[PDB]
């Protein structure tokens, strides 16, 4: 949720990142990963759901 | 078809000698000169793979050529590591040439294992469930090569695991060996030492996830 | 089709392209890619009012 | 199928440069060093030919290669003289190697032409008819050459002329040429300077009269 001015626009990027040797840095490494455009203006609140991936049937 | 050079026969080499090449494994360090391309960076940026593999052997001998060589597909296998915990390194391999048997292997003694540290007293290593049993190898999906009738290798294995898939840096549990059944003789002047060749194809692979380049932990 | 002066039936604002992020470099490959660009008129492009060319191309 | 051989691509080739085949001219003098055999004799002994043609070309270079070529089938060239009026030879072929763009060629400028004599004045030569034009070479039958994706080349053109057949000494209304896209670059190690192999076909031909073997005038 964003709470703001009233004539401030902008733009962000959501994303996810399996894990790997190391957490990602720039938003260029991000990018290759999945990923998502919430502007601001269009809404107030783009909703962003984790999928469920694993090799198991569970997790710890 | 990803295709590789191994070490050449010769009559020097002992009896139940063997190498192994652990797939997808020795993709990372192109083992025997391979390079996929494709396949073999395709993994880096992924996580999660699930394929099978068909593989292929060839070594011509003459017709004043005698020997026996095994050849089998023996899955969860472990012996690709040095005793200490670490892969060899193609130094190792171009000196060892061939994995020669012991009483270690023979009875999983030397496999990787962590130190106990200084709070405990030094335990006597005695016997491990990784161990090998040279003459039961024929119960695994094999074939025999003869200098007779030789031709090469075949064979399919389908998928297995503890899960449905694991991921592709560590999973390993299926791994191709060859066994020198009769030590290699022959007459001089025909094909001295002849070469090995192997071949590998995964077959309905279906890798899982997306990320950059894999990076180094 | 020709602008004499700068007007806006004339121009027509500006085109670019933007490197997203940084591409890679595989092992002893060589460097500096190449890029070529096309133009073609559109399947609507049409055309009016004929006119006398300029000789110049003859200098 | 009559096949021969071009000079070799260099890194050292600028660009918009090119080297072209006329065909069938180029039989007379058997370029790059090619012999039909059968056609080239039969040409002689007839006057009136209409044939198609079927072209293609090669070119092997490696992974760690890059670079762009062009390659087009142009009509009623007349790029294959030098500016005097007269063929180059085989020396002059060897000695450029390769046909350098230039003014000249841009405006159709110096293309054989008859001097006036004495009683004119000395006129000013500044166009001609017969000019290039470097980019829009690929609105006629054309494709590309990388060396990511080169494989060959492939074209058939139907028959073309002011009349519905002509001399074969003296037409030529079809010709193939090449020009260096991008100049080639790659790392030492893989094949170097690849060279460029070209193949010509006539379809549908018919030969028209009959003398003996044609005489120099």
């Amino acid at each position: 949720t964003f709470c703001g001015p009233m004539m401030a626009r902008g733009k962000f990027l959501l994303s996810y990142s399996p894990p790997n040797g190391t957490q990602p840095q720039t938003l260029s490494e991000a990018m290759q990963c999945t990923y998502s455009i919430w502007d601001i203006g269009l809404n107030s609140s783009w909703t962003f759901v984790v999928p469920y991936i694993s090799p198991s049937d569970y997790r710890e | 078809w990803y295709t590789g050079r191994l070490n050449s026969w010769t009559k020097a080499v002992k009896t139940f000698s063997f190498q192994a090449v652990p797939l997808p494994g020795a993709f990372l360090s192109r083992q025997g000169g391979l390079n996929g391309g494709a396949f073999t960076a395709t993994l880096h940026r992924h996580f999660l793979m699930k394929c099978g593999w068909q593989v292929q052997v060839q070594c011509n001998l003459t017709q004043f050529h005698q020997g026996a060589l095994l050849v089998a597909m023996v899955p969860e296998t472990t012996l690709d590591v040095k005793p200490d915990g670490k892969a060899k390194s193609l130094q190792e391999l171009n000196e060892e040439q061939w994995v020669e048997m012991s009483d270690d292997y023979r009875t999983g003694k030397n496999m990787p294992f962590q130190s106990l540290g200084t709070y405990y007293r030094p335990p006597n290593w005695t016997w491990g469930p990784n161990f090998i049993n040279p003459y039961q190898v024929t119960v695994f999906p094999h074939q025999i090569l003869n200098a007779r009738t030789s031709t090469s290798v075949d064979i399919n294995v389908p998928y297995i695991g503890e899960t449905p898939t694991q991921s592709s840096e560590t999973q390993n549990s299926w791994t191709l060996l060859v066994m020198v059944l009769v030590p290699l003789d022959y007459k001089e002047g025909a094909t001295t030492d002849p070469e090995i060749t192997f071949s590998v194809r995964p077959t309905s692979p279906y890798f899982n996830g997306l990320r950059n380049r894999y990076t180094a932990g | 089709t020709r602008a004499i002066t700068n007007s806006v039936y004339s121009a027509d604002g500006w085109f670019s392209l933007h490197k997203l992020t940084k591409i890679t470099l595989p092992p002893d490959c060589p460097q500096s890619p190449c890029i070529l660009f096309f133009a073609s008129a559109g399947e609507d492009y049409t055309l009016r009012l004929p006119v006398d060319c300029n000789p110049s191309y003859v200098f």
